[PDB]
């Protein structure tokens, strides 16, 4: 099989910029009756399917924004955003489409860096129907902050908790470039009712206070 | 306009097969190529083989061969992918796409979930998240979804009315049971008395899950 | 072939043609009666077809197009993309029989913003 081969693995750029990306394939992948390459550069938005940007190594699919240009031959391909865009942030593939089986390479990540911001905190308590069901989830959203790097103390009575929270983030916004993240302690019903109080606290660079937020009862 | 539409997500047991349908629009599939193509969790794009509908001809990644099988049905403008003997490993999400003669995959499908696990389906709570017992010009919603299988659920405010505002996260965990969030900030003003309600689908369970959010 | 490049579409006679009257849109559709004839149509991003392709009694392939002036979205007759190549289409070796050796290939094409899908065949 042609074995494909993208650089660089992550990409950071700010809106405007130009951006650049490579892709080494084991071999030419130039039809002599055509002198066509036959590369492809796809784009997939975090949650949404591929979609093509680039055939032929340099023919611009129908539909897609003239700052995408994907250039080179032989074996040496570039796909280039002339400036970049807050909505472009993807992970980018290149696949050759010359022969079977139509190999893909390893893709690169496109971010988008901006400037720094804190996040916005809010805590939120048990739900009664949960209370009911006999669970305990104290639930902790830490939204529009920059850079994706954050921490979250959950408190419980000024000693750490590090057991029962889980933590998830969201992809990059394709808007204003934040990322969001959300930490849920989970602990049992008596637990949650033999304590008080709760507090998660949101350590970022942004600050050497941390933003915190907590509640009694 | 050329369109694919995939269907519903799966779960599988190991050892099992599942067959998934891509079904075209706006166009006859007989005049394309329909391709297969995985990614499995957090990965890259892999080609499982494609079909000429005209034909019947279909092509395969040989690693594939033995568990892939490619259909067409040119009376329904439907492709059709069968996979058997299903591992974990095969845990992804699956594409088709449209080529002409150039094989260079120019339409997708939304993707088809699929999921190999030998764990049983389970439908989730769904718990409103209501801030604490008073605004600072801005309030944020919060819509729990906890303890289900498998992935994947749908989340929307208000039957999707409420978008903006709105920041819906990756499920985790667990053991071995996923768990959701999603929060919704708003005006301060709107909420209360304008109600705000979380809109949550477990397909899998038939379930469907509307929780208004009321102050404590 | 004999190829001929042929005149305004205008009205066939409701009891001429033998089989069905194709047209090209370039994606090739079947025309009928009334409400098979009036092929009248200008180049389809605004209008219906760029040419059709039939078959009288006597068994003559009879084609017709638009006024003669991609280069086939500008000025296309019917059927036939380049010298080289047409669309293919159920009768299209009877329409074209010298055709029988052409090779077919999947192709995609834009017509006022519309994706086409076709089949066409060259050599
Ligand atoms: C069939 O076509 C030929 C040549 O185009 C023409 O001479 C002849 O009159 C046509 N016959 C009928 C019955 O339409
Ligand atoms: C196809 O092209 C070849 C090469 O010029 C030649 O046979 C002729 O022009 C075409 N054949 C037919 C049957 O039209």
């Amino acid at each position: 099989d042609i074995v494909m081969t993208q650089s660089p693995s992550s990409l950071a750029m700010s809106v405007g910029q130009k951006v650049t990306m490579s892709c080494k394939s084991s071999q030419s992948l130039l039809n002599s009756n055509n002198q066509k390459n036959y590369l492809a550069w796809y784009q997939q938005k975090p949650g949404q399917s591929p979609k093509l940007l680039v055939y032929f190594a340099s023919t611009r699919e129908s539909g897609v924004p003239d700052r995408f240009i994907g250039s080179g031959s032989g074996t040496d391909f570039t796909l280039t955003i002339s400036s970049v865009q807050a909505e472009d942030l993807a992970d980018y593939f290149c696949q050759q489409h010359y022969s079977t089986p139509y190999t893909f390479g390893g893709g690169t990540k496109l971010e988008i860096r901006r400037a720094d911001a804190a996040p916005t905190v809010s805590i939120f308590p048990p739900s009664s129907e949960q209370l009911t069901s006999g669970g305990a989830s104290v639930v902790c959203f830490l939204n529009n902050f920059y850079p994706k790097d954050i921490n979250v103390k959950w408190k419980i009575d000024g000693s750490e908790r590090q057991n029962g929270v889980l933590n998830s983030w969201t992809d990059q916004d394709s808007k204003d470039s934040t990322y969001s993240m959300s930490s849920t302690l989970t602990l049992t019903k008596d637990e949650y009712e033999r304590h008080n109080s709760y507090t998660c606290e949101a350590t970022h660079k942004t600050s050497t206070s941390p933003i915190v937020k907590s509640f009694n009862r | 306009e050329v369109q694919l539409q995939q269907s519903g997500a799966e779960l599988v047991k190991p050892g099992a097969s599942v067959k998934l349908s891509c079904t075209a629009s706006g166009f006859n599939i007989k005049d394309t190529y329909i391709h297969w193509v995985n990614q499995r969790p957090e990965q890259g794009l892999e080609w499982i083989g494609r079909i000429d509908p005209a034909n019947g001809h279909t092509q395969y990644d040989p690693k594939f061969q033995g568990k892939a099988t490619i259909t067409a049905d040119t009376s329904s403008n439907t492709a059709y992918l069968q996979l058997s003997s299903l591992t974990s490993e095969d845990t992804a999400v699956y594409y088709c796409a449209t080529s002409d003669y150039s094989y260079a995959l120019d339409s997708w499908g939304q993707g088809t979930s699929v999921t190999v696990s030998s764990a049983k389906t389970t439908a989730p709570s769904v718990y409103p998240l209501a801030p604490v017992c008073t605004t600072g010009s801005s309030v944020t919603l919060g819509c729990l979804v906890k303890g289900y299988f498998p992935e994947p659920v749908t989340l929307t405010w208000n039957s999707g009315s409420l978008s903006s505002g709105v920041h819906t996260f990756p499920a985790v965990l667990q053991s071995d049971l996923y768990t959701l969030s999603s929060s919704v900030t708003v005006t301060s003003s709107t909420w209360p008395s304008q109600s705000i309600t979380c809109n949550v689908a477990h397909p899998a369970s038939s379930t469907k899950v509307d929780k208004k959010i009321e102050p404590r | 072939c004999w190829h001929y490049p042929p005149r305004q579409c205008g009205v066939v006679s409701a009891k001429t043609v033998c089989g069905p009257v194709y047209c090209f849109t370039p994606s090739p559709v079947v025309v009928g009666t009334t409400d098979v004839f009036l092929l009248n149509s200008t180049r389809p991003p605004l209008g219906s077809w760029f040419g059709c392709t039939w078959m009288n009694s006597s068994g003559y392939t009879k084609t017709c197009g638009a006024p003669p002036c991609t280069t086939y979205l500008k000025c296309g007759s019917g059927p036939w993309l380049t010298p080289r190549c047409l669309i293919d289409y159920p009768y299209r070796l009877w329409h074209y029989p010298c055709t029988v050796n052409y090779t077919i290939f999947k192709i995609r094409m834009y017509v006022g913003g519309v994706e086409h899908r076709l089949t066409a065949a060259c050599n």
